């Protein structure tokens, strides 16, 4: 039961090593930016919106399931 | 107005800031604090929004206008842009303060506050109905 999770180790390495390598610039993993990315938008919710912080506020609502998503999980 | 002096001006521009200013106080906190504020300040908006709503108007279209009037948060005229400004009691538009605008006493919010905060925790409480 434990040799193939080694092996799918290797192979996400060389991916992302070489995409760490393909895309020189990179961003903190595991949800990182999103988090604030809720606030930046939150802000427009707050900053510009006739009527969009709804839409600005459901937009911003997306970003930080993943890590809500990876950790719960 | 002449017995009670302390007044905040607006109803509905202090609505949507301390929907902000409790969005920023829940933003300080984390866990369930920034939560635990969060949808207390996600309970204010409603209050000029039945106004609207029942002025036949959009008040989503109102309140985010004043969510919208803003830099950091207060109520004034002075900058109406910057902060909050006043409220149309027929709309929920923002009035300017001393002119159209609304002006509310000390206690009327401290009291209403408190008091749906009270019965939200009473409620919270009972889970059984239990009978016979």
């Amino acid at each position: 039961q434990f040799m193939e999770e080694t092996e799918r180790s290797l192979h996400d390495a060389i991916m992302i090593v070489r995409r760490a390598i393909k895309n020189d610039s990179v961003v903190a993993g595991g949800g990182a930016i999103e988090m604030e990315l809720s606030k930046y938008l939150r802000d427009y919710s707050r900053t510009i919106p006739g009527k969009q912080q709804l839409l600005i506020g459901a937009y911003a609502k997306a970003l930080e399931i993943i890590p809500r998503q990876l950790c719960d999980n | 107005v002449l017995e009670s002096k302390s007044v905040v001006p607006g109803g509905g521009a202090v609505e949507a800031a301390l929907s902000i200013y409790l969005e920023n106080y829940a933003t300080s906190m984390g866990s369930r604090e920034q939560l635990a504020i969060a949808e207390f300040a996600r309970s204010l908006l409603v209050i000029p929004n039945t106004l609207a709503v029942n002025a036949a108007q959009d008040s989503t279209d109102l309140v985010a206008k004043l969510r919208a009037f803003h830099n950091e948060a207060q109520v004034n005229p002075e900058r109406k842009n910057l902060k909050w400004i006043g409220l149309d009691l027929s709309n929920g538009k923002p009035r300017d303060n001393k002119q159209a605008g609304v002006f509310e006493p000390t206690i009327v919010k401290v009291k209403s506050l408190k008091f749906a905060t009270e019965a939200a925790i009473t409620i919270l409480r009972i889970d059984d109905l239990i009978k016979l």
